[PDB]
RNA sequence: GCUUGAGUCUCGUAGAGGGGGGUAGAAUUCCAGGUGUAGCGGUGAAAUGCGUAGAGAUCUGGAGGAAUACCGGUGGCGAAGGCGGCCCCCUGGACGAAGACUGACGCUCAGGUGCGAAAGCGUGGGGAGCAAACAGGAUUAGAUACCCUGGUAGUCCACGCCGUAAACGAUGUCGACUUGGAGGUUGUGCCCUUGAGGCGUGGCUUCCGGAGCUAACGCGUUAAGUCGACCGCCUGGGGAGUACGGCCGCAAGGUUAAAACUCAAAUGAAUUGACGGGGGCCCGCACAAGCGGUGGAGCAUGUGGUUUAAUUCGAUGCAACGCG
């Protein structure tokens, strides 16, 4: 905030596997705290993901989570009358932050049949960057791209 | 204005050119004349300029630091 | 803080261009006394002498000519 | 093409756009790109990058002239005036030896009173 | 009669002091030509404007007007306004050394005379850039303003007119006295120039400050302190520095300068808060970074409005509106 530089909270791997990353995840996808109906969409999504792909649920994910992570993002820093964006690199704990928080919500959209079927096929397109998950990571660039001359 | 650094530069090194203006002249010519208040801000200039010299020989306070 | 004829009293020359190289930097801008020192008395000297060397092609202007 | 041994590269960086033409030695220009043609319209043309950009796509259509080595002519004060020559010696040139020619008045014309 | 007042000569010093005449460099603009290509320019952004008739950029050559970067410095000169590239001529003023000479020839000054920023006016030239007026494009609810693109008078020269400025250290001129310090500039004396010096004596000038003064701010040996000589100016504010009349001026206009009426105030300094699209520092889901909502729908409740015989009364910016 104003002065405080604050130490967050320590966060409980998944009750599978020891992945603290995906604790994450069913944290972004988490609606009125149930969790224990979120994490079953975060399972019933990954092994669908291996199946469709032949490989663990450790590395699936992680493959499709390199095609929606960011690497440059635009903040408003505010030079004077004019009223422009600033380009600057995304923290590494930041990275994977909006990249996990673009599959939730392209996957809250384009209903198929249930959520456990929506961001399984969320994660196989972001697998080889075809759907709208990595379009929300693509036009950040774009922006990125275009105003990169302010530094 | 000029500089070379013949062999060895691999970089500009030009300091050359802010060492007589490189913007000065250039910064206050190009509008801006009065004909007046060059007369005017040179007043102000060295009036807060000996004032600055003023307590450079006048901070002769403990201060406690 | 450095010294001039002044002490070593001589009269400011035209002619003896050696001397006055010295006193105007590599764009043949005329140095200031608060950086070589010298009095006011020569300083208005040197200054004719700067500008009269400037005239018969002895000292440049500058170094785009 | 006429394969040009060397050349100079005259730097136009005014306050609102930076234009930088490649001329030989003899002043007959052999090619030039600018800030403004770079894209970058509006605030985006008077930046240091717009002006490093205008010397990369200045790099290629010469290249054909085979230019290795090269002088740098600086003029105006600009929004670069630094970027744009560190992208002329990345660029895959020589840069011999660099001077001011900016058009400094002795007290000659009048100056403007705009901008209030 | 006399010499400390004033003045003259002798030898030197500094200075953008003034006038006249040439000359140098940079830069801007314009013209012609060469190379060279789609933008140039401008703004918070954009457009007017310029450009495929080839602009912008770069080079060469030429023509013009204005002003002199650096030096350059609360540095210097001049009564003031004001004056700065360099050189030739004429010339004014100031200061220092030690002598010589006149012998109060001094100070101020109504009227009068002369000089007198810039703008403007008359005649004849010149006109690069800048630029009132004016046009177009922008902003805005409106913008005949601030912004941008152009652009006339003028800004420049020769001779006159105008005599007006916040023409201001807002402090008239001359003369004497009264703690001091720190500097700048310009002479000069002595000692060792024995080594970028040391010790004094004059002119000008900057800052800080003792006594003293002042309503305070502040002035303070160049006093707004302590005394003398003379001139000018003021008698609450508005009216009004206006009209009338006189004088001057080609004109614009300047100078002299009221009254009726109206108000019990106007004003200056300083003090405490408040405010600032003032500055410096800091804090608060204030912003930022995210989550979930309201505003769309229905229902419940409250308020206003409408209606009614009554739809009791109160709350009704934040801090009232599922309130009493």
């Amino acid at each position: 905030p104003r002065r405080r530089v604050i130490g967050q909270r320590k966060i409980l791997p998944d009750p599978k596997f020891g992945s603290e990353l995906l604790a994450k995840f069913v944290n972004i996808l988490m609606v009125d705290g149930k969790k224990s109906t979120a994490e079953s969409i975060v399972y019933s999504a990954l092994e669908t993901l291996a199946q469709r792909s032949g490989k663990s649920e450790l590395e699936a994910f992680e493959v499709a989570l390199e095609n929606v992570r960011p690497t440059v993002e635009v903040k408003s820093r505010r030079v004077g009358g004019s009223t422009y964006q600033v380009p600057v690199e995304v923290r590494p704990v930041r990275r994977n932050a909006l990249a996990m928080r673009w599959i939730v919500e392209a996957a809250r959209k384009r209903g198929d049949k249930s959520m456990a079927l929506r961001l399984a096929n969320e994660l196989s397109d972001a697998a080889e960057n075809k759907g709208t998950a990595v379009k929300k990571r693509e036009d950040v660039h774009r922006m990125a791209e275009a105003n990169k001359a302010f530094a | 204005i000029k500089v070379r650094e013949n062999e060895p530069f691999d970089v500009a090194l030009r300091r050359f050119k802010r060492s007589c203006e490189k913007a000065g002249v250039l910064a206050e010519v190009r509008r801006r004349e009065f004909y007046e208040k060059p007369t005017t801000e040179r007043k102000r200039a060295k009036a807060s300029a000996v004032k600055r010299h003023a307590k450079k020989l006048a901070r002769e306070n403990a201060r406690r630091t | 803080f450095c010294r001039f004829t002044a002490e070593g009293v001589q009269e400011i020359d035209y002619k003896d261009i050696a001397t006055l190289k010295n006193y105007i930097t590599e764009s043949g801008k005329i140095v200031p006394s608060r950086i070589t020192g010298t009095r006011a008395k020569y300083q208005r000297q040197l200054a004719r002498a700067i500008k009269r060397a400037r005239y018969l092609s002895l000292l440049p202007y500058t170094d785009r000519h | 093409r006429k394969q040009v041994s060397d050349g100079v590269a005259h730097i136009h960086a005014s306050f609102n756009n930076t234009i930088v033409t490649i001329t030989d030695r003899q002043g007959n220009a052999l090619g030039w790109a600018t800030a403004g043609g770079s894209g970058f319209r509006g605030s985006r043309k008077s930046t240091p990058f717009a002006a490093q950009v205008a010397a990369e796509r200045c790099a290629d259509a010469v290249k054909e002239y085979g230019i290795k080595n090269l002088e740098v002519m600086v003029k105006g004060p600009g929004p670069g005036r630094e970027s744009t020559i560190r992208a002329l010696n990345a660029a895959g040139f020589r840069i011999t030896n660099i001077t001011d020619v900016t058009p400094i008045p002795h007290n000659g014309c009048r100056p403007p009173k705009k901008r209030r």
